């Protein structure tokens, strides 16, 4: 059924699964028109489809042209997300197709279920976890490829860089969600923490800096402080 | 006017005939029901006094044969049977009519309720849903499950209603996923009305047959079927004008006839609120919306 704290280790077993986050699919700026009314301008978005065991991120870029002349865009965005995830599954060899797809927002359940009727054996699941995948566009290299796209495009990333050479996928996912939770709670501070030290660089083929194991413990500690720090500034505690 | 004689009444039972009902005491000299209107299907139904578990009954059409009821002390129920000897039956009915041991189907002349509840319900069409071909009448009870219920166990004793499933390849054209899920017109008009049923007359009859089994027997799978057939129409943006107008009439008489105290169980809040207030047809069911709002405003 629904994925939660109780069944959290299932993410890192050997049954292929994907998380699908649709938060960043339909993105707009709201602005005033010359007549003093309000209008939206779409900007490029992305589906965030992640294998939590391997770190493989299938980033489908949603170009603003897909919205042209369409109505009810927030509703369409869920169905476009489901269409694109279904197309991705069909593009994968059978032995790479997921056995479960976990959607981060429950409004994705029926759109994805309907698009996946041809795959009755792929379980479509919600989650009670509040995952911070919306903050994916705060990763500079992902934001850059989305905003630069001039057409629909799929870009493949490993969101864990090379971490799995040294840590398990449970620990890698925990680091990722901590980093993303931090970027979501205070982006400027989070990026200051990540980049405050000029000597630690991001490899061309990576998303995050090349921290040593000891520097990661420091970094992780600073991110937890920030999340508590902001939790106080927000609640006056 | 036709007659369903009863050989006897050995156990105390509440007997229903269509929307009417009466109590028969153990070994009371009851020998059946006379003056049954010709031209309609009818249902004769039973609830034993000593065990209200299992309401059961028989759908029949007196034009199709001479039917009588006799209690079976082995199987413990009132059974319908067909008398083939027309002279034994005509003599039996006359003798009992002369001794005034029959109740009269008590139809008020002004009253079109039964017609309005059974306008599209035929026995041969009813026989597609309840399969037992050696009999001209059809047995139904509270516990019988539907074919769709069995998919999600004894197939001979199932209600073979038309399987409707909104998240099914039958309901959803490849490449029209969002369109077909949000507007069910192709499923209603092409798949169901043109391909499975042939005409709306047939669609309404199953909807009516599903309601009546839900109401008279408390058959849960029938209730599911009734609501699914309503929801399929209401969730279609393109429905013929005559179907909507007839649907409104059908539902009006169903809601009118429903016992007030069974509304909590026989009416699905989500379906009705969706159909009356959110769906494409939310403004097309004036009579039904008015009786629902004045009779069951809680449900909404
Ligand atoms: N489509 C069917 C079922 C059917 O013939 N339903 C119509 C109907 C009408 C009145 C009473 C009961 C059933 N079989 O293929």
């Amino acid at each position: 059924g629904a994925m939660n704290s109780s069944n959290y280790a299932e993410l890192f077993n050997n049954d292929i699964k994907l998380f699908v986050d649709d938060t960043n699919v339909y993105r707009v700026t709201v602005h005033k028109t010359f007549e003093g009314n309000v209008a939206t301008k779409a900007i490029n978005g992305c589906i965030f489809t992640l294998n939590p065991k391997t770190g493989h991120l299938f980033l489908k870029i949603i170009h603003t042209s897909v919205w042209a002349g369409q109505k009810r865009l927030s509703q369409l965005a869920k169905w476009k997300t489901a269409e694109e995830v279904s197309a991705l599954v069909r593009s994968l060899p059978k032995e790479e197709q997921p056995k479960q797809i976990i959607v981060t927002r429950k409004a994705m359940l029926d759109p994805l279920e309907v698009h996946m009727l041809d795959f009755p054996n792929i379980a479509i699941r919600p989650t009670e976890l509040r995952l911070p995948f919306s903050a994916a566009m705060s990763i500079d290299k992902l934001s850059d490829v989305v905003m630069k796209a001039t057409e629909p495009q799929m870009v493949l990333f490993n969101i864990y860089d090379d971490w799995l050479d040294r840590i398990s996928s449970y620990t890698a996912f925990s680091r990722l969600t901590l980093l993303l939770r931090a970027l979501k709670t205070n982006e400027e501070s989070a990026k200051m923490i990540l980049l405050s030290d000029p000597t630690i660089t991001i490899k061309s083929y990576h998303l995050w800096p090349s921290f040593t194991d000891e520097q990661w413990i420091t970094i992780e500690s600073q991110m937890r402080d920030l999340i508590l720090t902001e939790y106080g500034r927000k609640y006056n505690v | 006017m036709n007659t369903v004689p009863f050989t006897s009444a050995p156990i105390e039972v509440t007997i229903g005939i269509d929307q009417y009902s009466f109590n028969v005491k153990e070994n009371q000299p009851f020998h059946g029901i006379k003056d049954i209107p010709i031209g309609h299907v009818h249902v004769i139904h039973f609830q034993h006094a000593d065990n209200s578990s299992m309401r059961y009954g028989y759908w029949f059409d007196c034009r199709m044969g001479n039917f009588y009821i006799q209690y079976d002390p082995k199987d413990g129920l009132y059974k319908m049977m067909e008398e083939r000897d027309g002279a034994k039956f005509e003599n039996i009915v006359h003798n009992f009519k002369e001794r005034q041991m029959m109740v009269s189907y008590p139809k008020i002349d002004e009253d079109d309720t039964w017609y309005n509840l059974t306008e599209f319900v035929q026995m041969d069409k009813i026989r597609k849903i309840v399969r037992k071909d050696e009999n001209q009448f059809s047995y139904v009870d509270s516990s019988m499950t539907t074919v769709q219920e069995n998919e999600l166990s004894d197939p001979a004793h199932s209600l073979n209603y038309t399987v409707i499933n909104f998240k099914s390849r039958e309901a959803i054209r490849p490449g029209h996923e969002m369109e077909d899920f949000l507007d069910k017109s192709y499923y209603l008009n092409t798949v169901m009305l043109q391909g499975i049923f042939k005409n709306s007359s047939n669609y309404f009859g199953e909807l009516q047959f599903a309601f009546l089994n839900a109401m008279f027997f408390g058959n849960y799978g029938s209730s599911l079927q009734w609501h699914a057939m309503i929801e399929l129409i209401c969730s279609s943006a393109t429905v013929p004008k005559h179907m909507l107008d007839k649907l409104d009439e059908i539902l009006y008489y169903q809601i009118k006839t429903l016992p007030e105290q069974y509304s909590d169980i026989l009416l699905n809040e989500r379906v009705w609120n969706i159909c009356l207030y959110s769906s494409f047809q939310k403004n097309s069911l004036h009579n039904t919306e008015k009786i629902m709002e004045n009779k069951y405003p809680e449900l909404l």
